[PDB]
RNA sequence: UGCUUGACGAUCAUAGAGCGUUGGAACCACCUGAUCCCUUCCCGAACUCAGAAGUGAAACGACGCAUCGCCGAUGGUAGUGUGGGGUCUCCCCAUGUGAGAGUAGGUCAUCGUCAAGCUC
RNA sequence: CUAAAGAGUAACGGAGGAGUACGAAGGUGCGCUCAGACCGGUCGGAAAUCGGUCGCAGAGUAUAAAGGCAAAAGCGCGCUUGACUGCGAGACAGACACGUCGAGCAGGUACGAAAGUAGGUCUUAGUGAUCCGGUGGUUCUGUAUGGAAGGGCCAUCGCUC
């Protein structure tokens, strides 16, 4: 199945996005730019276990 | 093996007919595909909902090289 | 026994029989025909019985067309079975007949012989029939 | 090229007054030769696929592109998207240089040269021929050959009817029957 | 033919200039010339035009990048006079490169906002 | 004054297709070459660039022709709202409405803006 | 489909599917057009790859059907994260609870030369209220006071309930 993951902001904020992910086909961690409303800037988010 | 299932009715179809006054944002057609196409002043939703972008009166028209039925908003 | 030999759907709604048969009411192909004057159903068993009665009488010479095909499946509930619990299962096949439909056609035989063979076939059929000769327009 | 100017200065004036054509550019002309190799046995091993690039490139001087199956067939052990062939297209003076090398240098060195089929025409002026084996082309090295493989040649011409195709092909001194 | 594959390559942008009611700077490119029309939003009326068929451009080179610069600068002068400032550049299926880009770049420096 | 060519539209087959004839002054296309910009999962095929030796062959445009396609009445027929009736699985009458198919026939479009050339 | 050309509409009526998938199969810019047939061509054959003509969507669209699809909504490639945060005029749908569409504004982006496009996927299934507990934030509260605990608020996790 597609297990849930947590995209955690690289900034000092505790903001996080949540999404799913196929953890067998692509086991590498997700690194993606998303908007952080706390610092109001587009910032790289890193996957963390929910 | 047997039957007895069905899905809920989707309440699709034309909501505002030709010559009806429309405000911006009014939903004009609910459809599965594009049975009607968006003419002037008419937007297209994710689910191919035809909605009003301007105020006016609905005009239905068939035109073009493909025989598409168009929904337009005229003054 | 005539049957569609495959279908998209096993079971059909009963429907109705309301036309006047503006198509299939002309004698194509042959020169004499049995034309239905009343309305009803023709099962495959009836069509075959009329075919055999008609063909046995025009022995040794003739060409015969069957212009009725039983493509409508008819279901039946078995005995000792209550209402409900499903439709029921196909038992036989019928052709819907409106007044005017041409059922059988023959050629290569005399008109007197054709009338004799059509009377034999029409006694197997549950409809009012009539004898018609091919017409110009 | 070595043959391009021959066609441009002597073959073309020969054909226009031979086919009875009222226009200069109506003369049949070879547009391209493309070299295909149907790469079988690739259902289990891929070592041959870049071997095919090695021999096909050397006899043409152009890097081939590996083709892929347009469908998935049960009869063969292939599915949509596997590499099952290579191909090269020639249109420039490289097109003419290969033509003379194949015609005069390569074609004579074959096992049994009974000529070339003259009826091998699609019906629209394009000539297609197939080479049974390899090593006919001098460019390769017999010792440095992994396996012995064939390939086919397609003379795509602008000829309307195949009789014009053979007329232009014979103008190249093509060995026919 | 390759003209059919070009017109259908230009359909999307042209259909997008309509439904936006924007004035279109249409461009035509030939082996011998290069053209530029300023067409109204409806598409049925031309507001300004400039080509290498003009008296000052017929003589000399016409099918190179240099002639594109003169035509693009010229259509900018006529468009401003006609009362047009905000346009959308239609490349008409031609790749935005070389002559077509040179014509548009001249109109950018000529006082046409696009 | 009108015509021809090109670009963009209106309209979307009565407009299309097929067949045949014709146009190179200009326009356009084919065309020449590829160093330069740029391009090919290979290839100047396409895209792109610099040109004008060659040609209207291909394409395109124009003109003609009902072979196909498309359009298509009048009349009738089917269905049908309302009221009524019968022999009532289905029909009929009064009144309103009225196809589809088919038939006679029609069609080788019509219009607008701009630019260049020519004509008058 | 029944369903009676707006919507809706029952039966232990007639038929099929779902309890997912995808960081690309999303966004954008650029470019392309299938299936099938016939002819020619080494192995190669009905059918593999190649060339030509016809073909004009009879293919494809992750998946069932239906409705769509040329600005293709189908296919390829480069760059990417708009599968953004706050919202939201106005509607559709509707007993309620839920649900659907969404122009536009602000913040911050991606692609494009630019006009622009992008708030997921051609659309319509892929789902489960409250309570309780857990985790990350928080300018709120803090049983004398300062803290803390605990509580609230925002985000999110745990039901083939
Ligand atoms: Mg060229
Ligand atoms: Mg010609
Ligand atoms: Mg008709
Ligand atoms: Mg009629
Ligand atoms: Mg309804
Ligand atoms: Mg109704
Ligand atoms: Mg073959
Ligand atoms: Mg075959
Ligand atoms: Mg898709
Ligand atoms: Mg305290
Ligand atoms: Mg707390």
């Amino acid at each position: 199945m597609r297990e849930l993951i947590r995209l955690v902001s690289s900034a000092g904020t505790g903001h996080f996005y949540t999404t799913d992910k196929n953890k067998r086909t692509k086991p590498e961690k997700i690194e993606i730019k998303k908007y952080d409303p706390v610092v109001r800037q587009h910032v790289i988010y890193k996957e963390a276990k929910i | 093996t047997r039957n007895g299932r069905d899905s809920e009715s989707k309440r699709l179809g034309v909501k505002l007919f030709g010559g009806q006054a429309v405000k911006a944002g009014n939903i004009l057609v609910r459809q599965r595909g594009t049975k009607f196409h968006a003419g002037y002043g008419v937007g297209l939703g994710k689910d191919h909902t035809l909605f009003a972008k301007v105020d006016g009166v609905v005009k239905f028209e068939t035109k073009g090289a493909f025989g598409r039925k168009y929904v337009s908003i005229v003054a | 026994m005539l049957q569609p030999k495959r279908t998209k759907f096993r079971k059909q709604m009963t429907g109705h029989n309301r036309g006047l048969a503006h198509r299939g009411s002309k004698v194509s192909f042959g020169e004499y025909a049995l034309k239905a004057t009343s309305r009803g159903r023709l099962t495959a068993r009836q069509i075959e019985s009329a075919r055999r009665a008609l063909t046995r009488h025009v022995k040794r010479g003739g060409k015969i067309w069957i212009r009725v095909f039983p493509d409508k499946p008819v279901t039946k509930k078995p005995l000792e079975v209550r209402m409900g619990k499903g439709k029921g299962g196909v038992e036989y096949w019928v052709a819907q007949i409106q007044p005017g439909k041409v059922l059988y056609e023959i050629e290569g035989v005399s008109e007197e012989l054709a009338r004799e063979a059509f009377a034999l076939a029409a006694a197997k059929l549950p409809l009012a029939t009539s004898f018609v000769k091919r017409t110009v327009m | 090229a070595r043959l391009k100017e021959i066609y441009r200065k002597e073959i073309a004036p020969k054909l226009k007054e031979e086919l009875q054509l009222a226009n200069v550019m109506e003369v049949p002309r070879v547009t391209k030769i493309t070299l295909n190799m149907g790469l079988g046995e690739a259902v289990g091993d891929k070592k041959i696929i870049e071997n095919a690039v090695a021999d096909l490139e050397k006899i043409t001087g152009q890097k081939p592109v590996v083709t892929y199956a347009r469908k998935s067939i049960a009869g063969f052990k292939i599915r949509e998207g596997w590499p099952i062939g290579v191909k090269v297209t020639l249109r420039s003076d490289r097109m003419y240089e290969f033509l003379d090398r194949l015609l005069s240098i390569s074609l004579p060195r074959v096992r049994d040269f009974r000529g070339l089929n003259a009826k091998s025409f699609d019906g629209r002026g394009n000539y297609s021929m197939g080479v049974k084996e390899q090593i006919i082309f001098p460019e390769i090295d017999y010792d440095k050959i992994d396996a012995l493989r064939g390939l086919d040649i397609t003379l795509t011409t602008t000829a309307r009817t195949d009789d014009e195709g053979r007329a232009l092909l014979r103008a190249f001194k093509f060995p026919f029957r | 033919v390759k003209k059919e594959t070009r017109l259908r390559r230009a359909r999307k942008a042209r259909l997008k200039m309509r439904e936006l009611e924007t004035v279109r700077l249409c461009v035509y490119r030939s082996s011998q010339h290069i053209y530029a029309q300023v067409i109204a939003a409806d598409g049925g009326k031309v507001l300004a035009s400039a080509s290498t068929l003009d008296k000052d451009l017929r003589e000399g080179a016409t099918g190179n990048i240099d002639a594109a610069k003169k035509v693009g600068q010229l259509v900018a002068e006529r468009a401003k006079a006609a009362g047009v400032t905000q346009v959308a550049f239609d490349r008409s299926g031609f790749k935005y490169h070389g002559r077509v880009k040179a014509l548009a770049d001249a109109a950018r420096e000529g006082g046409l906002e696009f």
